């Protein structure tokens, strides 16, 4: 069906552009690719074979903190006239010289839709675009484009629907000239300056009174109704009302509420609109969409619903989040259409009820970062959740025993509220891939029927609880884990033995859980790319030397607290905090350091350790805080920790530490230095008082300091404690990749 | 001297420089590594240098950073945070994606998680650009001679601000507490929002033998 000058000219177009990224590499003058109608984004006539559809356009993908674009980047050819019959152009969030808009497109005579929008296009329309008549759609938003004369505007009757958001705006009375246009359905002119270019009364009374249907006005410095009230002259006939983001410091306009059609209300991200909905919003009859976040209003929920009752049935996304709602939850179920309800971070302190006996068909339910209270509903009511957010309340009870009828239920959070226990119905949801009920006061055991039949599982999180897991000895689990915190739980006397079949978990929390035997042979083989390990404060036993695998890019081990033996496991390479203290290790620290080890913090204290310190601290320069305490140690103090630039804390007391004390003059930072029960000697030396300016705890008792005393030690002056006995003479580290990007912050000063 | 550990820094006096590949494993098939200098009293001087390719090109890689520790300070009582910044920055052959931004981060309490961060990037390459819920800027300000667009969205729980300038500053300088005090008036930040830090450096996404110089990066909170 393809023509011959339209490939060519198509060709001759491509080879100004600068794919990259593909695109257009399906596009050719080769054998195989000989029809140009079966190429991305063009589509032809089925008849005629000229063209009539080319649109380049691109979405953007957004991960983290940034969001991307395939953009074009290139030159927009004149040949593209040749196609003659496009009804559909769309060259949309492309970058290509980020020029004029080129003439040659006015010259087409036979466009519907031309889209421009999010691209770089920039100076001012040339006033060819009156020629284009023929122009159904046009969008030309978000570029950087200057709007002085809107002349052509007249002359393309036939538009119904105009985007000039994101201009630089400075047209005195775009109301006489858009009113000029017949059917123009939809209209936008978010972020055009409209605030300082308000519609006279007069400029309204010489106007066509279009019937215009869907409005979008964010972005434009209104903050009273005073500068939108032109808005109404429409109120005929309008359905979409988008003034998000305008600096809104007043109440509603009552006047939204008497408009017969409105089904869409986007007032979100305001200053200040006092109170909320009014009473007019009662006629609202029809509706769908309404958003009040970020907006300070300080309403009772239930008005707000009564309020909203003119549309019990055509509502289906409510997002008053972030706000000062107070109230209670009762009868949302009577909003038979309600399918999104945003009301996290607001005041809200009162019960979840519904008793109205109906059901609701609400798949996603925010009342997190409230203060609510009583317990939670029969969730059988409520089928169709995809995600229920709970957290951050004052909830009670057991988990409803109807939980178990939410199959499309994906993401559950009832975190930190003072909730009682679990039923085995949650054994069924099968699609649960995070479950969060953390630092509530659940009690109970928890069977392997509790989690029977849930495959789609990968995140559980049952922090700081009153519970057990116990498992049938012979229990297989439909389940991986990638991330498994059970801290404070009993998970068996004998290490959990489900975790011999999960494989894939990334970070690992089995701490305060009441374990005691010795750590299984299989456990060697944890998956290789775990990342926190924390199997503190049990009674787990092994010699962890050759039972833990190394360079396993950890971040966080913590094996304290338990009845581990041997000599130390040598430190994998890229851990950040590796902690041994309150066991049975002794021998050398010689391995520490011989390999190269950032750890900010090391914690070796309350073990049967011996030796000669190792002569290596150079090799872990990143040190911050060092706990070498309460272990029996011979020696010299190695020069090696003057090595130390960042140290905020040494931990070296009831060691049996002799000679004299080692240059720490580079260690200019630190805040914490004991050296208590060390039996070393030497005069007290200068630079304790002169290069370690910042000090804040210096305990040198039960030593062999000969000498006198420097009074230097005086000019310190945020040093907090002092003890230099028997001698005869608010702080805190980070570990970098813990959230991703952000950073986290642990505190380690403790009993002062 | 140059150093290409994942999570490595180097404390300087007032200003902590650190490399962080903290999304090294996006099957980015490259290396990065990071460096000081020169010191000069306040003002301070680095570079850093990758090649990272393929895998994940949608994401950032590394945000190699110069940091300030302050005192930690209300965005109230904030007077000036004046700071200034110049580099120029070198790539070669194709398909070279990255930005070049400040990163500040607020919270309620001065030791918590997170809450705002504000970005202000001086510049965007081959289709870098910051989170927003919309696709479209929320506003457009001027501040000292430099334009910005102003894109909102969610870092999870971080409500994310991103000023953008519309010319690609290669020698910045100016007030960030007109920045922090513009957003506390208009768009919402609460002024009882601790600021917790300050950093400035580029998130890469695609690039190869690539280096940035920094000539010097002033700044404080007074
Ligand atoms: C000229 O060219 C221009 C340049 O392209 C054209 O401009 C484009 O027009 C398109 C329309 O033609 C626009 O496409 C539509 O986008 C909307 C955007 O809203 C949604 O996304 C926003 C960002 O989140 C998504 O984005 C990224 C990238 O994909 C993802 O990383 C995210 O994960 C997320 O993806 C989610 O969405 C899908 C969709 O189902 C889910 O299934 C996924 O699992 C993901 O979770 C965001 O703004 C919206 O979210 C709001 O609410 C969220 C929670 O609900 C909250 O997190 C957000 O922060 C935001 O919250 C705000 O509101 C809440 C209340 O809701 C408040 O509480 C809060 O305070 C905030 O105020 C939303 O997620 C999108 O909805 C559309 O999707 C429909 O249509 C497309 C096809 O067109 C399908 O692909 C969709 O699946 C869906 O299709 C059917 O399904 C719908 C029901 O699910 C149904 O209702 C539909 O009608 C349909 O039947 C489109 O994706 C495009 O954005 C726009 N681009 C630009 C740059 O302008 C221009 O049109 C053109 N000119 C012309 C044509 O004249
Ligand atoms: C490997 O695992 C082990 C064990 O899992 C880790 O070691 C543990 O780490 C835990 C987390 O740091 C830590 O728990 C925190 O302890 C802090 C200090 O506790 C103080 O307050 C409690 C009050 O508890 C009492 O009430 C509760 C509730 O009924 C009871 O359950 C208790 O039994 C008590 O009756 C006192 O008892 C203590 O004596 C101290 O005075 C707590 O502050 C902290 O709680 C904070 O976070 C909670 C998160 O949900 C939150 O609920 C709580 O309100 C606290 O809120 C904090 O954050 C907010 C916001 O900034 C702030 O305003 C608050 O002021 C507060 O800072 C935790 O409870 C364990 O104690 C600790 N165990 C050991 C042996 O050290 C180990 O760290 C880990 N490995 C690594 C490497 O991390
Ligand atoms: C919700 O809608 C109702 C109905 O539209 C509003 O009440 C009605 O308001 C109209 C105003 O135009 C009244 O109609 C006219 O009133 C004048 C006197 O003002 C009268 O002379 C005319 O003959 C005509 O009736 C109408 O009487 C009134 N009440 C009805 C219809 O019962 C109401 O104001 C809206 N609610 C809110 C909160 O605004
Ligand atoms: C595709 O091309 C055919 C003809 O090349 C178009 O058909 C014409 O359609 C109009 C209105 O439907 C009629 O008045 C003409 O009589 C038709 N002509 C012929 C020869 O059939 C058709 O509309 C075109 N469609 C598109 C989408 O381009
Ligand atoms: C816009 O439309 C008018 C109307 O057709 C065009 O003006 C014509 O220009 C040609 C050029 O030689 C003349 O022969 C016609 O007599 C003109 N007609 C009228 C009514 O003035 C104008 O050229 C068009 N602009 C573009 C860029 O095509
Ligand atoms: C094992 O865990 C990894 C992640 O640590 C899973 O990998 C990603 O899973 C998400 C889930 O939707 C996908 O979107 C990604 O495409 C996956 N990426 C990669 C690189 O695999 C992985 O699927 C898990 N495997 C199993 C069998 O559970
Ligand atoms: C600091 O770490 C380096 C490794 O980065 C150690 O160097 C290795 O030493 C062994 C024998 O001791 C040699 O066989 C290797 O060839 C060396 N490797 C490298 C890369 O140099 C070094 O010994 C450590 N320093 C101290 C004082 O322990
Ligand atoms: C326009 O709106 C004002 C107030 O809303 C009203 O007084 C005026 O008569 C309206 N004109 C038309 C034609 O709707
Ligand atoms: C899971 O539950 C469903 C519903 O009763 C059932 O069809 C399925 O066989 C169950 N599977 C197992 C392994 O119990
Ligand atoms: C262990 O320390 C004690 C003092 O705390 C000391 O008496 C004993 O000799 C030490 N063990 C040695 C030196 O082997």
């Amino acid at each position: 069906l393809c023509i011959e000058k339209e490939r060519d000219a198509l060709l001759e177009f491509k080879r100004g552009l600068s794919d990259n990224f593909g695109q257009l590499s399906t596009w050719g003058d080769e054998e195989d690719k000989k029809e140009c109608c079966k190429w991305k984004g063009i589509e032809c006539n089925k008849t005629t074979g000229h063209v009539i559809v080319l649109d380049l356009h691109n979405a953007f993908t957004c991960s983290a903190s940034a969001c991307f674009a395939p953009r074009l980047t290139g030159k927009l050819s004149p040949s593209l006239l040749e196609l003659e019959y496009l009804n559909f152009l769309d060259l949309s969030v492309n970058e290509f010289e980020r020029s004029e808009i080129p003439r040659f497109i006015c010259s087409f005579k036979r466009l519907e839709y031309l889209n421009l929008s999010s691209s770089f296009f920039s100076g001012l329309i040339p006033t060819q675009f009156k020629n284009l008549t023929s122009l159904r759609i046009l969008d030309l938003g978000y570029n950087n484009l200057i709007v002085k004369d809107l002349t052509w505007l007249s002359h393309l009757s036939s538009l119904e629907l105009l985007s000039l958001g994101g201009s630089d705006f400075q047209v005195k009375n775009w109301f006489q000239e858009i009113t000029k246009l017949p059917l123009l359905k939809e209209l936008d002119l978010s972020l055009c300056g409209l605030s300082k270019l308000v519609p006279s009364p007069a400029e309204i009374a010489n106007s066509s009174l279009i019937s215009l249907s869907v409005l979008h006005l964010c972005c434009n410095e209104f903050s009273s109704s005073a500068k939108y009230s032109w808005l109404f002259n429409f109120s005929t006939s309008l359905t979409s009302i988008d003034l998000s983001n305008n600096q809104l410091d007043g109440q509603i306009d009552d006047r939204f509420g008497n408009l017969m059609y409105l089904e869409h209300l986007n007032l979100a991200n305001e200053l200040n609109l006092k109170g909320g909905i009014p009473s007019s919003f009662g006629n609202l009859t029809r509706l769908r969409y309404l958003d009040m976040s970020n907006t300070r209003t300080y309403q009772w929920l239930p008005e707000l619903f009564v309020r909203l009752s003119g549309s019990r049935k055509t509502l289906e996304v409510l997002g008053l989040n972030d706000n000062s709602m107070f109230g209670s939850l009762v009868d949302v179920t009577r909003f038979s259409a309600l399918k999104r309800l945003y009301l996290q971070k607001n005041v809200l302190n009162g019960f979840f009820m519904e008793r109205f006996g109906q059901v609701s068909s609400l798949e996603y339910l925010d009342l997190s970062d409230n203060q609510m209270r009583g317990p939670l509903p029969d969730l059988a009511l409520f089928p169709s959740l995809r995600e229920l957010h709970l957290g951050s309340n004052h909830f009670n009870g057991r988990i409803p025993q109807g939980i178990g009828k939410l199959s499309q239920l994906k993401i559950l959070d009832v975190s930190s509220n003072r909730l009682e226990g679990l039923p085995e119905s949650m054994g069924q949801l099968s699609n649960l891939e995070s479950f969060d009920a953390s630092y509530n006061v659940l009690k109970g055991t928890i069977t392997e029927s509790h989690l029977s039949n849930l495959s789609s599982l990968v995140d559980l999180d049952l922090s700081f609880n009153s519970l057990a897991l116990k498992t049938s000895i012979d229990w297989l689990p439909p389940f991986q884990l990638q991330v498994i915190n059970l801290p404070s739980c009993n998970l068996g006397p004998s290490f959990p033995k489900w975790l011999q079949s999960q494989n894939n978990y990334t970070v690992l929390d089995i701490s305060l859980a009441n374990i005691s035997d010795a750590l299984p042979s299989w456990f060697s083989g944890l998956p290789p790319d775990i990342k926190i390990l924390n199997l503190s404060n049990n009674q787990i036993s092994g010699r962890v030397s050759d039972l833990i695998e190394n360079a396993y890019d950890y971040m966080v081990i913590d094996l304290s607290s338990n009845n581990f033996s041997g000599p130390l496991p040598l430190v994998p390479t890229n851990v950040q905090i590796f902690y041994l203290h309150k066991n049975q290790f002794f021998g050398s620290i010689s391995s520490i350091c011989k390999s190269t080890t950032g750890a900010t913090s090391l914690d070796l204290s309350h073990n049967q350790f011996s030796g000669e310190l190792p002569d290596c601290w150079m090799n872990a320069t990143n040190l911050a805080v060092l706990n070498l305490a309460y272990n029996n140690f011979s020696g010299k103090l190695p020069q090696s920790l003057g090595s130390l630039t960042n140290l905020e804390a040494l931990y070296m007391r009831q060691n049996s530490f002799s000679g004299m004390l080692p240059s720490l003059s580079q260690c200019q930072s630190l805040q914490i230095l004991d050296l208590g029960g060390n039996k070393l000697t030497g005069r007290i030396p200068a630079w304790i008082g002169t290069d370690l300016l910042n000090l804040r705890i210096l305990s040198l008792r039960f030593n062999k300091f000969y000498g006198s005393i420097s009074p230097i030690i005086c000019q310190l002056q945020f040093l907090q404690i002092l003890d230099l006995s028997a001698n005869g003479l608010p702080m805190e580290f980070l570990v970098q990749g813990f959230y991703g990007k952000y950073p986290r912050h642990y505190s380690y000063l403790g009993n002062l | 001297g140059d150093y290409c550990g994942q999570w490595d820094w180097a404390k300087s006096t007032n200003y902590i420089v650190y490399n962080n590949l903290w999304n090294k494993n996006a099957a980015a098939s490259g290396s990065q590594c990071t460096g000081v200098d020169k010191i000069s009293g306040s003002t301070i001087a680095w570079h850093t240098s990758y090649t990272w390719t393929g895998g994940a090109a949608t994401e950032v890689k590394s945000y190699s950073n110069a940091a300030l520790v302050f005192s930690k300070k209300q965005i109230k009582n904030i007077k000036s945070i004046p700071t200034k910044m110049k580099y120029s920055y070198s790539h070669s052959s194709g398909t070279f994606v990255a930005d070049v931004s400040y990163d500040l981060f607020t919270s309620s309490t001065a030791s918590g998680s997170n809450e705002y961060e504000i970005m202000i990037w001086l510049a965007a390459y081959g289709g870098a650009g910051p989170i927003s819920s919309t696709g479209k800027a929320i506003a457009t300000v001027t501040i000292g001679s430099n334009s910005f667009k102003l894109y909102k969205g969610p870092n999870g729980s971080t409500t994310v601000f991103s000023f953008v300038a519309t010319k690609t500053i290669t020698n910045f300088s100016a007030d960030l507490q007109k920045f922090l005090s513009y957003l506390t008036k208009n768009q919402g930040l609460p002024s009882s929002q601790y600021l917790i830090t300050l950093e400035a450096g580029t998130e890469p996404f695609v690039g190869t033998n690539a280096k940035m110089t920094v000539s010097s990066f002033s700044a404080a909170v007074n």
